[PDB]
């Protein structure tokens, strides 16, 4: 995998490639690694596919039960539930998850949760095997309070490079936009992003 | 432990069991009786892992004696052998299995017939005219295949047994310090003192 | 072991501690880790003790023969080249870790050599188990354009850091000063800050204490 | 299967006022089994004394090897080898077998016949020279010997006093080691007389 | 049984006449990757204690939550929670030491090395160490990881024993700590330039300094 | 699990459940034991309101606990089987660990201990 | 360790060395390897020292509880079987014990049981247990007769430990002697090998392998 | 894989006199080739005139001492403030140690005090609970260096009466507290010279009928 | 290590950090990883320090002997000698070398030689542990026929990012400029490049 | 292989060597002579790895016989033992070492004294009044420490040897099928046929 989430002026955008790997064989070239845990709280998934699904499903269950009792959960709360599962089961899990959500009070927020189960709140986050190749690019090109179109271009260009160098990444670039307006799904095909 | 043999003849079952108990480079004892009387007409010999052997033998002995008191009746050799097999069959899938191999020699009073059962630590039971556990069988089985007849007397069985001990004393690497021989027949269990 | 090397105005100085160990046991409380390759090229060695002594002697021997062959005073880069090619050939199995320093017609020089055969250059270096303690001092107090007396002070201070803080190092401080245009000045036991205190008691036994079975005169003559 | 502790044994050397002493135990065993109580570990070539601990086959081999080499030395040089020179020969010979070494812990002792100076030295298995003013130790009870020597030793002991010190150092060290003991020998060495004494010690 | 993933390097500290100083850089390493740069590894407890943590960051965050919860629990049914019955540095340490040793005994350790620095109610300086093994010790200077090898030697030149503590001012002490951090940046491959520093004084109290940088570095000799 | 304390003290200091158990013994058929100079004899009554019985297979009143000890009883027949079984098991267990059969005093002490345990255990009569 | 015990005309002799080792390091020379369970019962220790020390003193507590409950001293058979059944429960866990339960009772007479940590329990007349057991066997077997006097039996037991103390590197220190009769056990002193070896060598004329 | 044990070095020593007993130990604490503390005491007064040290892995050592101190406290509560005799303490410590037979406390334990006749007593334990009363015992890293010296000087082993042909042994006698402290100091200075994990400081606890006294002495810090 | 070599209009420039590692300890913070094998043929070194030195020394010897007989060797020839050593001794070597030289006929040339001992002629090359983090950045920012000042900035910015993310890289950024004019050595200190 | 013993008395050296050759669970031979005459007054017994033992023994035998023919003279027992030690000392650092342990019993005609040398496969030589290789020593050394005297006769030595064989036959785990006994004295080498 190559995945990322980036905060901007109006909220936050999540991004991901679509490649699933069992060795050098691509088990699925049209995978959806961006997953809904709540209306406007989404996660990006990397690592074991079974582990990340089991976690995301449990989180979705927890936040659905939270909502029934206490109303809409904060993005921080969602990240805490992910952390609790990843930290307490660190010996049996291979899951690198980025959590991203939109509040009206807090606007866009991004939390990254690496292998150990630590939590790190950041302006933007990158993860997955392909992220290694874009640390340099992303650090040089990220700015705070970008526009929607700028942030889309930042993610598109970033994942394009990650895909170009990482054999474990490829296919389409999926994106999910989280703002006050609602939820928007974007897709970008090889013929566009390859020749950037 | 090491050498335990068994021969079923016309009217009796004869068990021979080595007397040596060795640990390391020392023979600690040369008069060890590797057998327990389970009931008046049933005898069990045993060999295997140190400690396990006696612990298992005495545990079976206690159970059969308990049965005898409860029902005021003696279980058949076939019944006792099946009970023993099941205990070993349980044991093999335990946390720590009994590493014990046994021969059960008995005289069925209802059938008026001698019976010899060979059971290994896995719980593998077979009825046989003659039996052995461990490396002993690699010599004795072929020997008995040649010299054994089904209609032999107890005396003929003892001579046939002497032939086995002689062969083992000639070709076996270890000194097993001779054997204790016991006979099981219609009149119960008795020990041959001069062998 | 703790060894250091420091460059100054008109030359170079090296230093070392004097503790030799076999496991956690101190074998020699005053061993000499400063070796002579040529009159004005000196070596400080850590690692496998026999390897450092043997490799320093072999190259020292070949350097002498080379000096006689060429009618020239030996250069530090020649010792450096010979040591590194020898150590590389043995793929690290000869556990010699050296700080090489000296003066020659080209100038003053300071190098380090690791057992696999890698060499590096510097104005200040440290090797051995106490190298981190020494390097901390060197990184804190080193400056460009050191005098002779300043470099000796810095070098011995770096060795002291190893002596006190590293269990692999102890006892005394040896120093060798190699200045351009002058003879190399070897200062054995330049510092002795670890003298054994007076014992509380004399353990001299009354004569006859030991039981004896046989006596005999041994013939050493022909 | 650790070559240096199959057979067992110890050697110690000390300096005194115009004299030196070298001592060793007599045990040779095969792990737990004690086999010989007559196995001496100190040899001499002229006035230079060599003690060797470790694997016994190598102890024997090296003695034979250094007798060989010191005999040729004397024939060519027309003089007996000195302790300083012999020490170097031992070091060279051991390092020659760098990647297939003799499993030994040798100890040189003697008095230089020209200068009159007492000299001792020790080596590891591959030839590293350990020179000392005071004492050298070797063998399976080397820890024990280090402790005994460090506490008991004082400088400039007279030959008779030095004998008591080195003997007590060896005996009490040997009794705390399973693989050392079974008898002991002490050499007292002056400029032109050498006395050899066998010690009474516990035989367990 | 664990393996540490996201890690923090050295934590260094020392005592001075009126209190204690402690420091640690702001890096969260992911193997050789210097992944996270905004990581605070000094965590204050009350106005009289600072806990410095190195090692696994997920376990560090767990320990943060424990200390946070300890403050909450101590306040329950406690009218003197901000006075005589406030949390002391000694209480906080012993709690952590208990937890660390219990976790090692269950073969599931918190993969950390911890230094608790503070001032007691009677004015006494508190400085004590504990790690994943449950090993504890105290000293005028304490440091973890690389700090143990490179910082301690430098800090011990200032305060070598107990009697040197009254003779050491806060200015001199902070200077030594800041210097040590520079040396670690030169020589530790998992250090960052940015760090935090905390002073706990018996008179002026807790001073927490964020976003400090290593400066006045020597490279020109390259 | 059923926990009720069935055997309890009354104001006058009696445990009625234990005393009512004695009434069940008083109802049972008579049993007698007499010991001589070199023997003991156990005699037992059998009520004769039961004709058409099969005495071959009907449980005998005197039971062997081991080859050297016997036990007879008066009271509830079903209850006695539980005591006899436990006694028989303890007899074999004693032979196994002590390598010697039980004394009559020891076997009695065990059986009596079982009976006592059922007078201050919850959920049992 | 080397320990032995043998049965004879005049009861039981029990003899042990007193050395403790941690590898080649001689840890102690003054160890008590005989435990006095009661005035009629003795236990010998060989192998794991904590294992032996802890469980044999524990055995003593179980024997005391037996005589309180049963109003009668425990049999040697029953005492030995408590220990063997205990170690059998721990079989595989890594206990290390070579023990001998020696004593007298009316019903049994003088009795010796060998009990070890893999669950082996053996009645017998002669046993030698420990790293130096073979050295003890060599001397004991070649001089043993049933009709030995109390004086001669005591010496043979002492001499057999001495033999093992000498040859076995992991045995030594001193010899502790015991004699068990119908009236109970009797202690026959601690005998340091430091003096005992030379005394035996001189008086007996043996140990000619050693430099006199 | 996680290793739950460590080695904190150091060494301890107990000697018993006629009406007194001493328990000494160095104050150095180490891991690998680094010093953690120059003064970290490991000999403790546990009450009832019992002094105790558990040397080896310090975490296990502290845990054991802590549990025994607690055992003494509950012994008073449960048995009407009765004094815990040294023999009873020893047996209690065996059960503490053996209770962790299959996951041992990695320590050599020594306790000292007076027996119920007022005479000096020293008991020593192996890691799993084996114990024995002695006149003399050294423990820890330098035990192998010190113990044979003690055999020679305390118990007069291998010493015969002069002129008696090695027939009469040197007679055993109790040593004065002055003579014992001389042997302790000499034992530790000798151990410091030849063992890298031993040094910094020496702390002796002396036990008489009047109570527990302390004495401290400097040791070499290299 | 982080190392690179970049061709441009007037020739070629080599670049490198100055960090030497033995674990997490920095054995040398002022290392010179840019090495002369001929007047205007230089190499960048990564991997084992002993291996790369032994190789570079042998190559320098070969090219000195080549020059004595056949005059100035081509950059291709120098790369071939490096390859021959790296390929034939692949089992015993850990050496990632970039070769860079200036001819007057061929101008600037860059050859990279990875672990296996294969040769790859490229417009520019990156190597060392820190190169992983700048594949994205370098691919997006490299242009052919850059000026000297542009190429210096490209290398400075690239290695700055490699140093920022790679713990095994750091210290100063050394550079060597190869043109018809001659050989120029450049150095850049932390205080400059860190705040780029 | 397995059991080889040696005893030096006043006027002779006596070697006893077991007769069994065992491979797996079979005693292939019970009359094997584990010895070679090196010279008229020198005998070597041997035990160790299969094949190696005889190959080494015969190789030494050939060399000593070659020496005897060349010089028309018999090497002393001390000289032969040193030659053998050096061969084993070479062997231990070879690609495949000889895994053979030997005893050398000889009578020195120049000194008029018996001599017994014990040499293991490493090349560890010792002169001894009595010797043994393998597990045998764990019983025999202590036995001989007690019963051996230096001034014994050949007959006293044989009785002392019988005491060793009896002990081994009682306490050793394996059946070694008795021993072949040979005496080395001033008149050369001879075999005792009834032992
Ligand atoms: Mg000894
Ligand atoms: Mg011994
Ligand atoms: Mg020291
Ligand atoms: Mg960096």
């Amino acid at each position: 995998t190559s995945i990322m989430a980036v905060t901007f002026k109006d909220g936050v955008i999540l991004g991901a490639d679509s490649r699933t790997t069992t060795g050098a064989y691509i088990a699925n070239r049209v995978t959806d690694k961006l997953t809904r845990v709540h209306d406007k709280i989404w996660c990006c998934r990397s690592g074991s596919a079974a582990d990340t699904q089991a976690i995301a499903d449990i989180v979705q269950y927890h936040l659905e039960l939270y909502t029934s009792q206490y109303g809409t959960p904060s993005t921080e709360t969602a990240a805490s539930v992910f952390k609790e599962l990843c930290y307490e089961n660190k010996d049996n899990l291979t899951a690198g998850i980025i959590v991203a959500g939109y509040d009206d009070k807090n606007k866009g927020e991004v939390y990254t949760i690496p292998l150990g189960g630590s939590v790190h709140k950041l302006p933007y986050a990158i993860a997955g095997s392909g992220s290694t190749f874009i640390y340099g690019y992303c650090d040089k090109n990220f700015r705070e309070n970008m526009s929607k179109e700028e942030t889309v271009d930042f993610i598109k260009h970033s994942l394009s490079q990650a895909i170009k160098w990482d054999g474990s990444s490829g296919g389409v670039i999926r994106m999910v936009v989280l703002t006050a307006a609602g939820v928007e799904r974007l897709i970008f095909y090889p013929d566009e992003y390859e020749q950037l | 432990m090491d050498i335990i043999l068994g021969i079923r003849v016309q009217d009796s079952v004869i068990l021979a069991s080595s007397k040596a108990v060795t640990r390391g480079i020392s023979v600690l004892k040369d008069s060890d009786d590797k057998t327990r009387q389970l009931s008046p007409h049933t005898l069990m010999s045993f060999a295997g892992e140190a400690g396990d052997t006696v612990q298992f033998a005495e545990y079976i002995q206690a159970n059969i004696q308990l049965y005898s008191i409860r029902e005021d009746y003696e279980l058949s050799p076939q019944a006792v052998s099946s009970f023993v097999r099941q205990e070993l069959a349980k044991s093999i899938r335990s946390r720590r299995p009994y590493q014990v191999n046994v021969l059960i020699g008995g005289y069925d009073k209802k059938k008026n017939k001698p019976e010899l059962y060979q059971i290994d630590y896995l719980g593998t039971k077979v009825e046989l005219p003659y039996g052995a556990h461990g490396y002993s069988g690699f010599y004795t089985f072929s020997l008995l295949d040649h010299h054994y007849r089904p209609d032999m007397t107890t005396e003929e069985g003892l001579d046939l047994l002497k032939l086995c001990v002689q062969e083992l004393e000639k070709r076996m690497p270890m000194d097993f310090k001779g054997v204790i021989v016991k006979i099981v027949d219609k009149d119960g269990i008795r020990q041959v003192d001069d062998f | 072991t703790t060894i250091v090397g420091v460059k100054f105005n008109n030359g170079v100085v090296i230093a070392a501690d004097t503790r030799s160990t076999q496991g956690p046991i101190v074998a020699d409380k005053n061993c000499a880790k400063l070796h002579r390759i040529s009159p004005k090229i000196w070596c400080a060695g850590a690692g496998t003790a026999a390897d450092t002594e043997a490799v320093t002697q072999l190259i020292g021997s070949n350097i002498e023969l080379h000096s006689l062959y060429t009618s020239r005073e030996p250069r530090v880069v020649s010792a450096l080249q010979m040591l590194k090619q020898h150590l590389f050939k043995y793929q690290g199995h000869i556990g010699a870790y050296l700080i090489v320093a000296g003066v020659d017609p080209t100038g003053s020089h300071l190098f380090s050599i690791h057992a696999h055969g890698s060499t590096d250059v510097g104005y200040y270096l440290s090797l051995g188990s106490g190298s981190l303690a020494a390097m901390a001092v060197l990184e804190s107090h080193w400056k460009q354009d050191l005098t002779k007396e300043e470099a000796i002070k810095l070098a011995s201070d770096a060795i002291q850091a190893g002596i006190w803080n590293d269990l692999g190092s102890g006892s005394n401080v040896d120093v060798c000063v190699m200045e351009i245009g002058k003879d190399a000045e070897y200062l054995r036991n330049y510092l002795t800050p670890n003298v054994r205190e007076e014992k509380q008691k004399s353990y001299k036994f009354p004569r006859g204490t030991t039981a004896v079975l046989k006596e005999s005169i041994v013939n050493i003559c022909d | 299967s650790d070559p240096s502790s199959i057979n067992g044994g110890i050697v110690v050397a000390m300096t005194g006022k115009d004299c030196v002493a070298i001592a060793c135990d007599l045990r040779l065993g095969s792990q737990s089994l004690g086999v010989s109580n007559k196995f001496e570990k100190i040899f001499h070539y002229g006035h230079v004394f060599l003690g060797i601990t470790g694997l016994a086959t190598d102890v024997t081999t090296l003695n034979e090897m250094f007798r060989y080499k010191t005999n040729l030395y004397k024939l060519k040089e027309e003089r007996a080898i000195e302790p300083e020179t012999f020490t170097q020969l031992v070091s060279s010979s051991l390092y020659e077998r760098r990647f297939g070494p003799y499993f030994v812990g040798p100890v040189v002792a003697g008095i230089n016949s020209k200068s009159g100076k007492p000299f001792i030295a020790g080596f590891d298995l591959i030839g590293c020279i350990d020179e000392a003013k005071d004492f050298i130790v070797s063998g399976t009870a080397s820890d024990q010997l280090f402790g005994m020597c460090e506490s008991l030793y004082e400088p400039n002991l007279e030959p008779e006093d030095l004998f008591e010190t080195i003997s007590q150092a060896l005996l009490n060290a040997a009794d705390r080691d399973a693989l050392s003991g079974w008898g002991a020998v002490v050499y007292i060495i002056k400029k032109d007389e050498v006395v050899k004494r066998y010690l009474k010690m516990r035989q367990d | 049984t664990q393996q540490p993933i996201v890690t923090g390097t050295s934590v260094i500290s020392m005592k001075y006449d009126n209190g204690v100083i402690i420091a640690a850089d702001n890096l969260g390493s992911y193997g050789s990757l210097l992944r996270f740069n905004g990581v605070e590894r000094l965590i204050p407890v009350g106005d009289n204690t600072v806990v410095g943590i190195s090692g696994d960051i997920s376990d560090m965050q767990h320990i943060e939550r424990l200390l946070k919860d300890l403050v909450t629990e101590n306040a329950y049914d406690n009218p003197l929670a901000d006075a005589e019955e406030a949390l002391e540095p000694s209480y906080i340490f012993e709690y952590l030491a208990t937890v660390m040793y219990q976790r090692r005994s269950k073969m599931n350790p918190l993969w950390n090395a911890i230094i608790v620095a503070g001032v007691q109610s009677n004015g006494d300086q508190f400085l004590r160490y504990v790690n994943l093994l449950g090993v504890t010790y105290s000293s005028p200077t304490l440091a973890t990881g690389f700090g143990a090898h490179m910082a301690n030697p430098l800090l011990r030149k200032v305060v070598d024993r107990e009697s040197d503590i009254p003779k050491t001012t806060v200015q001199v002490a902070e200077e030594a700590i800041v210097n040590a951090m520079r040396v670690l940046y030169y020589r530790d491959a998992r250090s960052s330039r940015n760090f935090s520093l905390a002073i706990i004084d018996k008179n002026t109290g807790l001073t927490f300094k964020k976003n400090l940088q290593v400066e006045n570095m020597k490279w020109d000799f390259a | 699990g059923y926990d009720r304390a069935l055997s309890i003290f009354s104001p006058d200091g009696h445990i009625f459940q234990v005393e009512y158990a004695l009434e069940a013994v008083k109802r049972g058929t008579c049993a007698v034991g007499v010991k001589g100079k070199n023997c003991v004899v156990l005699g037992c009554e059998r009520r004769s309101t039961l004709k058409l019985q099969d005495t071959r297979i009907t449980p005998s009143k005197v039971s062997k606990i081991d080859s050297h000890v016997v036990l007879s009883f008066s009271g509830l027949n079903a209850d006695s089987r539980i005591l006899i079984e436990k006694a028989r098991v303890e007899a074999q267990s004693h032979r196994l660990t002590l390598e010697d059969p039980v004394t009559v005093e020891y076997l009695t002490r065990y059986v009596a201990g079982v009976q006592q345990r059922y007078t201050q255990s919850g959920g049992v009569r | 360790t080397t320990t032995l015990a043998f049965r004879f005309q005049g009861g039981i002799i029990v003899a042990v060395d007193s050395r403790a080792t941690a590898g080649n390091w001689v840890a102690s020379q003054t160890v008590k390897k005989v435990i006095e369970i009661n005035p009629f019962l003795l236990g010998t220790m060989a192998g794991g020292a904590a294992d032996c020390q802890f469980w044999e003193t524990w055995l003593g507590s179980q024997c005391r509880l037996h005589e309180l409950r049963e109003k009668e001293r425990i049999s040697v058979a029953a005492a030995s079987k408590i220990l063997s059944n205990l170690v059998y429960q721990y079989k595989g866990a890594g206990l290390s014990m070579g023990t001998m339960i020696c004593g007298y009772t009316r019903k049994e007479g003088p009795t010796i049981y060998y009990v070890d940590s893999d669950g082996t329990r053996l009645k017998g007349d002669i046993f030698c247990v420990g790293s130096g057991q073979t050295f003890a066997y060599g001397v004991l077997d070649s001089n043993y007769k049933w009709d030995l006097s109390v004086e001669d039996a005591l010496y043979l037991g002492k001499r057999s430990i001495l033999a093992a103390a000498h040859r076995d590197a992991y045995s030594g220190g001193s010899v502790n002697l015991y004699h068990v009769t119908e009236d109970g056990w009797i202690y026959h002193g601690n005998h340091d090998v430091g003096e005992l070896f030379w005394k035996v060598k001189e008086e007996e004329g043996s140990f000619n392998n050693v430099i006199g | 894989q996680f290793n739950p044990y460590g080695d904190n070095g150091g060494t301890i020593l107990g000697i018993a006199g006629e009406d007194f007993a001493v328990l000494a130990g160095d104050t150095r604490n180490i891991t690998d080739y680094s010093i953690n503390s120059r003064y970290e005491p490991k000999v403790f007064d546990c009450g009832d005139n019992i002094v105790m040290s558990a040397n080896g892995f310090a975490a296990d050592g502290d845990a054991l001492v802590k549990r025994f101190k607690n055992s003494v406290k509950w012994y008073h509560f449960d048995h009407n403030d009765k004094k815990l005799s040294i023999n009873s303490a020893a047996r209690n410590i065996q059960h503490l140690l053996y209770g962790k037979r299959f996951f041992p406390y990695y320590v050599h334990t020594i306790i000292a005090g007076l027996d119920e006749d007022g005479k000096g007593a020293v008991y020593s334990f192996d890691p799993v609970g084996s114990y024995e009363r002695e006149q003399c015992r050294a423990g820890g890293a330098a035990a192998s260096l010190i113990m044979p010296f003690l055999d020679n000087q305390v118990n007069f082993k291998n010493q015969y009466e002069p002129g008696t042909n090695g027939k009469v042994k040197k007679p055993l006698k109790y040593l004065s507290v002055e003579e014992v402290i001389k042997l302790v100091r000499d034992s530790f200075t000798s151990a410091t010279e030849r063992h890298i994990q031993v040094g910094d400081g020496l702390e002796i606890l002396i036990v008489t009928k009047d109570g527990v006294r302390k004495e401290f002495y400097e040791l070499k810090r290299d």
